[PDB]
């Protein structure tokens, strides 16, 4: 489902969850006309409240963009940025103006503004639920459940990561920034796809938090847990249930530590 | 030095917005101690307009 919305002429393609990955690579990949890229990285956070410290996501945007303008990567964040995400998009597109990396925008059709008008060609969204901006150069879209899209970019991933096809591997990399708790759970389903994570001290809660969980090795610690959310972001009260439950996710994250190192910005490449 | 920290850490707790922080500011010019205290300012997570 190819689209092209004219606005500076940007194409997606609407593609459900449970489909083939390779497919959907190779697809892009000739179509678009990319060149194949030699690293990939993903963004995991969306927490638009959680504003970017401005040093440390200056220092962030710099080093990203001296590592990218040398060898060249591609990028995986969502699609109609409108948060944090947003703004960090706009610059990165500023800086193309004045090897080469093209960022992603991946999200699914509900939250997306006008998804029925995009569903039914000049596509205009003059937005000054989700307005497009010209970050999204290329767009990717999703309609298919939010764990479907989990594992939809999972899938993906896990491609990417793929064989040879003088072998050659595309290293892939998670970048989690002051993520959901649902985040959480989606980092569990990138545990057992062996993806090297990578989390920031600094960005907010989320990570400040898991920076501590996992280091400390607890099988049972569920008032812990409890503390450290009301500690980080008590915005809405969890059930003990759903406290536990989140612990089970811990105690299975921590368990493979190797694949996921925090480090302190605030105190590279 | 710890005259202002303290004033700013007085100005901080009670609330968290911009013109009490904006009078403290001023005296920080005042004063130009440009760096502690702009670091103590924006560093924060108050949001400047």
């Amino acid at each position: 489902c190819k689209g092209e919305v004219n606005f500076k002429r940007s194409k997606f393609v609407k593609v459900p969850s449970n489909v083939a990955p390779s497919m959907l690579f190779e697809l892009l990949l000739t179509e678009w006309h990319l060149p194949a890229p030699n690293l990939v990285v993903s963004l995991v956070g969306e927490e638009r409240l959680f504003a970017m410290k401005s040093w440390l996501r200056d220092v962030l945007r710099k080093g990203l963009v001296k590592a990218a303008q040398s060898t060249g990567a591609w990028i995986l964040t969502s699609a109609l940025h409108v948060g944090l995400a947003r703004h960090v998009g706009q610059a990165v597109r500023d800086h193309s103006l004045a090897v080469r990396v093209v960022a992603i925008g991946m999200a699914s059709l509900d939250r997306i503004l006008h998804r029925q008008l995009l569903d039914g060609t000049p596509i205009h969204y003059p937005a000054d639920l989700c307005p497009l901006d010209s970050n999204l150069s290329h767009f990717i879209l999703v309609e298919p459940g939010n764990d479907g899209l989990a594992e939809l970019q999972l899938s993906l991933e896990k491609h990417i990561s793929q064989q040879r096809t003088s072998s050659i591997q595309i290293p892939v990399l998670c970048l989690l920034v002051n993520g959901d708790p649902s985040t959480l759970e989606r980092m569990s389903r990138a545990v057992e796809q062996a993806a090297p994570w990578l989390i920031l001290a600094g960005s907010g809660g989320i990570a400040d938090v898991l920076a501590a969980l996992v280091g400390q090795p607890h099988l049972l610690v569920p008032q812990v847990t409890e503390k450290q959310f009301r500690e980080k972001f008590p915005s809405e009260c969890f059930s003990w249930e759903a406290i536990v439950h989140w612990t089970e996710l811990l105690q299975n994250i921590a368990a493979h530590p190797h694949l996921l190192t925090v480090y302190d910005f605030e105190q590279l490449d | 030095t710890v005259i202002l920290k303290a004033l700013v850490k007085a100005c901080k707790s009670h609330s968290r917005d911009a013109q009490d922080y904006l009078d403290e500011l001023k005296l920080a010019v005042a004063w130009d101690r440009v760096d502690i205290a702009k670091s103590e300012i924006f560093n924060g997570d108050v949001e400047w307009k």
